[PDB]
RNA sequence: UGUAUGGCAAGUCUAACCGGAGUAUCCGGGGAGGCACAGGGAAACCGACAUGGCCGCAGGGCUUGCCCGAGGGCCGCCGU
RNA sequence: UAUGCCAGCUGGUGGAUUGCUCGGCUCAGGCGCUGAUGAAGGACGUGCCAAGCUGCGAUAAGCUGUGGGGAGCCGCACGGAGGCGAAGAACCACAGAUUUCCGAAUGAGAAUCUCUAACAAUUGCUUCGCGCAAUGAGGAACCCCGAGAACUGAAACAUCUCAGUAUCGGGAGGAACAGAAAACGCAACGUGAUGUCGUUAGUAACCGCGAGUGAACGCGAUACAGCCCAAACCGAAGCCCUCACGGGCAAUGUGGUGUCAGGGCUACCUCUCAUCAGCCGACCGUCUUCACGAAGUCUCUUGGAAUAGAGCGUGAUACAGGGUGACAACCCCGUACUGAAGACCAGUACGCUGUGCGGUAGUGCCAGAGUAGCGGGGGUUGGAUAUCCCUCGCGAAUAACGCAGGCAUCGACUGCGAAGGCUAAACACAACCUGAGACCGAUAGUGAACAAGUAGUGUGAACGAACGCUGCAAAGUACCCUCAGAAGGGAGGCGAAAUAGAGCAUGAAAUCAGUUGGCGAUCGAGCGACAGGGCAUACAAGGUCCCUUGACGAAUGA
């Protein structure tokens, strides 16, 4: 509703299919152009720029895309471990901006396209 | 007195005479009042459980173990106020009358006592609003309420040389305390009233703390916000005139 | 700063000794309790005084002084203006859930009236009477014999 | 403290008057405003006939009424007026302000007192 | 039942509820009924001074003690 | 100076304070029955590893179908291993499959098991066969019918009060109950079923006339709605089961007619649009859910991080709210506008189908009995002689008669037909759903923000807690040394921050250790107030203080 307890409450007890829109992120110049849109749902095959972390001004393609707790796996955002090993930074989908796209599924390419859907 | 009318380009399209009501002396006492019963009279009614507290069957053991006579059950002190898990003595009833009555005539005369502070140019400089104008308050023609866009809205108030007053209240305050954590974390000045005649301007109520009437029901809340005299309205040529018969 | 909110660090609030506050002893029993013994103070006495008669044998009268309808003679033109002839019983309100309506004789009379109306007391009479005028009975102001 | 800000406002007008000028009346009338509004006079003008003379200016420490009949030409003062009052008053004289009265009497002269 | 304040004033207030709406706020309507406007009497029943007199505070007037004297006080008369 | 006292300092102990909110509390709108087709609840199971919880049921965190959805996924819960998914998975909406045992529990017995065909029990119909059916039990409260306290008040107490309250027995529904006058009795030339809200009114009425108890007619409002038998007069013209044949019912009367605008029979005027049965069956609204949806993530500084500040720019039928490494209308979900579905309203309204409304005269054909009413005893009510009820006794009229209109009898007048029946809507409740808040904010608020009716107490009925917070990101501390050691320690590593390192935001007081200043082993006790000396003190937030001398100079005063 307008409450902030009740706003929370459904951002997290919030089912599967609805934790998609979680993932959303802007798109570029000549996407929104394009495809009609603003934003689109992060696919673990698009490529990214990142816009406030320590990370920003970097590029890199989507390796995960985790719905259960809403966050997004991009390549070279790393973090050393203490053993050295070099683990992936949970990044936020709004804090990123998309510059290519995964056009590989036949439905999300006839969503994108299509002016009365929203994908 | 008189009133002079404004064309959607913003300037001069003739005038009409400024009411009577406009001459109705200002009382800051009946106004405020009238606001306060009618903030009063949307509050809801609160009250803890009637129960709390009370839901053990806690004994005393008289005068012998050494202890003062709480009420225990199981090595622990339920009930008695004094008691932590007690009942609250005197708590919050929703039993309680948190409405104010007020005679119609008051509130009535309280209403043109509000509406007759927006025509003078002093009150209304005294009350916040930032602007830059002799004549007040400022009248528009009917052909107002055919607007849509409120960029164009802005483009009549930047003419009118008012707009300093949206500029003002556009910045937000983050109130503190608890009421954060009950959905009222922001607060922002009350600006500019549009007042209209069949109604409400659709195309300027998301101006910033610009609230919208109409003549018919423009109340005592939106001429003197929080019992504040003196709000920047703007009516439009038929509300002005059946503002008069209020 | 009322008188409740400066009580706070007086322990008694305004009760003397702490020892006063406590229950129907403090009051001398409970609601109008010892009416009779040690509260018979600012009390009536015990027992029953007259009779009723049933409410619907029970006459109420639409009460109106000499002094209302003279006062008022100006403001009501709407009314027969005779060398002023008036019908009390469109004058008085109340005047459906009343029994009859009755003109009472108190005050002065500076002008001149034809009053009409169901009953009139020897005073009401007299004032008219004496300042130039009649007084006519209506056909229901006749249950007086 | 009065919650009007306008009979505060007429107290200190007529404080002025007192001072300022040669009144009298002015000061005393204000000296019962002051005091709590059971205080007041609430009266109709069935005594302003009764004890009023013409060329002589009416002075009521409070509100007028209108139950009664007026007939002489007599000029009344007052805090307030009912809307019954000052309609039988202009019909037989002049229902002014005590306002105004301040002005256009600031020495207080020829002027009775009724409650 | 007092008191302070405020609106209205020989009147004053609406209740439930209806309409409106910016939809618990709020604006219009609603005077049912309540209290006041005459009392005395168990009841039947009857039914009063918009002022007649004398003082006199405040205030006003005057030729600066003398006048007019609201409210007030002491009587009359009036209703039952 | 040992024991030691006061204050501080570093570090603990402790978890107050501040900040936060997955929970509560309250209000409001919507909605509202389940069960022998075995409910509700329970037990036991069910996962690769599975203890709790959630789900599920031997097909066991799931199987099918339609629509939505979509690149992800395999609950709470971030493991390891493995798997599923473009054959469109996860997730969601609707419909369905499966659904162990105990459980009303119903073949019989039983602490959730066992024993040799089961509606057990009680009823209805009946092919008289358990053949077809019914009841049983659950649900927060509300509702209806019964049973029915005492504390308490009366300043004691007994009638009275508390109070038809508590508690108990029975029963229904989404609401219940009530209901179309043997009425009201502002007595009228008047109103015209029933609930409910306002008022009438703390009135009338009652009462150790004490304490206290307390309507109604009317009025204004909400919502509206009005009918069906019994009998007369017809007399099998009738009903139920079955595909049918057939069977069952019924003259102890099925069905027709009829029901105070009394009806029927006999003789005529006219006519129906009433009424009952039955078909059709929404709009609008409301409530919940969904689709769609504008505008920056530009410049410099600080910063770990810009949601900050300054500069530029932008939409707005959208400046409610939340998210996001800090104060965001333009980053993300949303919000306005527009549109879609379901439910509810409602099998109602409207329309339609059939029926037939009504009037005149004639006729003593018909109109509900232990009733109306009286008397004794009880109880209850405001019911006073004049409330309603139970109980014992007695007991009538037949419309040409009867009841009533706050005492009885008689006559008048006025109103109305008991002892048969049905009845929509307007209100109660809050389980359920969504919303709201000058409520609370972790010793609060529910007992319950956490394993919550958990742990745990009692033979049992029953009783019952405490526990919220690492970080932006686990980057959740590699390696080395030490040690008996996955301990702990040291060094070291990450981070803006480890005195953020695991009950890990902040970190008060009591109190502990180490230590600093003062005091201190010849000295006396409300621990101090006011004066005045020693010693001690980084800055900041205070900057004054001493002496010669001199000016002024009260009371007083050599
Ligand atoms: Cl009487
Ligand atoms: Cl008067
Ligand atoms: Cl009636
Ligand atoms: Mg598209
Ligand atoms: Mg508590
Ligand atoms: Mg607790
Ligand atoms: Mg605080
Ligand atoms: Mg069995
Ligand atoms: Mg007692
Ligand atoms: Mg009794
Ligand atoms: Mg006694
Ligand atoms: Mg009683
Ligand atoms: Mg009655
Ligand atoms: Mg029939
Ligand atoms: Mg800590
Ligand atoms: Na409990
Ligand atoms: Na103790
Ligand atoms: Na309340
Ligand atoms: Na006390
Ligand atoms: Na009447
Ligand atoms: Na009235
Ligand atoms: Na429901
Ligand atoms: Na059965
Ligand atoms: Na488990
Ligand atoms: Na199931
Ligand atoms: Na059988
Ligand atoms: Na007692
Ligand atoms: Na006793
Ligand atoms: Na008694
Ligand atoms: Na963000
Ligand atoms: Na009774
Ligand atoms: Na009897
Ligand atoms: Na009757
Ligand atoms: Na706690
Ligand atoms: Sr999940
Ligand atoms: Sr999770
Ligand atoms: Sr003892
Ligand atoms: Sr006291
Ligand atoms: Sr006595
Ligand atoms: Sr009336
Ligand atoms: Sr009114
Ligand atoms: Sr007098
Ligand atoms: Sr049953
Ligand atoms: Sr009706
Ligand atoms: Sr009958
Ligand atoms: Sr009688
Ligand atoms: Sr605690
Ligand atoms: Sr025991
Ligand atoms: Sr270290
Ligand atoms: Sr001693
Ligand atoms: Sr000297």
């Amino acid at each position: 509703s307008k409450q902030p307890d009740k706003q929370r409450k459904s951002q997290r007890r919030a089912p599967l299919h609805e934790r998609h829109k979680q993932v959303r992120a802007t798109l570029s110049a000549d996407l929104r152009e394009e495809y009609g849109q603003r934003n689109v749902r992060v696919n673990a095959g698009d490529t990214v720029e990142v816009l406030r972390g320590d990370f920003a001004g970097e590029e890199g393609e989507v390796i995960n895309v985790d719905l259960d707790k809403a966050v997004i796996h991009v390549e070279d955002v790393t973090l050393e471990k203490t053993d050295g090993e070099e683990v992936p930074r949970p990044l936020d989908t709004s804090n990123v901006r998309v510059t290519d796209l995964d056009l590989e599924d036949e439905k999300r390419e006839a969503r994108l396209e299509s002016e009365d859907d929203s994908a | 007195m008189q009133a002079t009318i404004y064309d959607l380009d913003g300037n001069t399209d003739g005038e009409v005479d400024l009411p009577d009501v406009f001459e109705t002396p200002v009382r800051s006492d009946l106004i405020g009042k009238a606001v306060r019963a009618a903030q009063a009279n949307r509050k809801q009614d609160y009250g803890s459980d009637e129960y709390a507290g009370l839901r053990t069957p806690a004994e005393s053991f008289g005068s012998g173990r050494g202890q003062a006579h709480v009420p225990k059950q199981d090595g622990r002190a339920r009930r008695v106020p004094q008691a932590v898990k007690g009942r609250s003595a005197h708590p919050p009833k929703t039993e309680k009358d948190r409405s104010l009555d007020l005679n119609d005539k008051e509130r009535q005369l309280a209403v043109r006592s509000a509406l007759a502070a927006t025509a003078d140019a002093d009150l209304v400089a005294d009350r916040g609003h930032e602007f830059d104008r002799d004549e007040v308050p400022v009248v528009v023609s009917d052909d107002f309420e055919d607007l849509v866009k409120t960029q164009e809205v802005v483009s009549l108030l930047e003419a009118l040389d008012v707009h300093a007053d949206i500029d003002r209240a556009d910045e937000t305050k983050i109130k503190a305390g608890q009421g954060s954590a009950r959905g009222r974390k922001y607060r922002r000045p009350a600006s500019i009233l549009f007042v209209t005649s069949d109604e409400p301007s659709t195309a300027a109520r998301n101006l910033a703390g610009a609230d919208v009437a109409t003549a018919s029901e423009v109340n005592t809340e939106d001429l003197a916000p929080g019992g504040a005299p003196g709000r920047l309205t703007v009516f439009t040529e038929s509300a002005l005139a059946e503002v008069a018969e209020r | 700063t009322s008188k409740k909110k400066r009580q706070r660090g007086s322990r008694t609030h305004g009760g003397g000794s702490h020892k006063n506050r406590r229950g129907a002893g403090h009051r001398g029993g409970r609601g109008d309790a010892g009416r009779d013994k040690h509260e018979f103070h600012n009390h009536e006495p015990l027992g029953k005084s007259g009779f009723k008669r049933p409410q619907k044998v029970q006459e109420e009268a639409a009460t109106i002084d000499v002094r209302e309808i003279d006062e008022n003679v100006t403001l009501l033109a709407a009314d027969d203006v005779a060398e002023f002839r008036v019908d009390v019983r469109d004058v008085v309100e109340e005047a459906d859930d009343a029994d009859y309506v009755k003109v009472l004789g108190a005050g002065q009379v500076r002008h001149e009236l034809t009053l009409i109306a169901d009953d009139f007391s020897e005073g009401a009479r007299e004032k008219v009477e004496g300042a130039g005028g009649s007084v006519e009975l209506t056909d229901l102001g006749e249950e007086r014999q | 403290s009065k919650t009007n800000p306008r009979l505060s406002s007429l107290i200190a007008d007529l404080k002025s008057a007192a001072r300022s000028s040669g009144g009298a009346v002015w000061g005393d009338v204000a000296e019962r405003l002051e005091k709590p509004r059971r205080t007041h006079a609430e009266v109709n003008l069935g005594r302003i006939e009764r004890y009023a003379q013409e060329d002589e200016t009416v002075v009521v420490p409070g509100k007028v009424l209108g139950s009664g009949v007026l007939q002489k030409d007599v000029t009344v003062a007052a805090v307030d007026f009912s809307g019954t009052a000052e309609t039988k008053i202009d019909q037989v004289g002049e229902a002014v302000s005590l306002e105004q009265a301040i002005e256009n009497n600031p020495e207080g002269s020829h002027v009775r007192v009724i409650r």
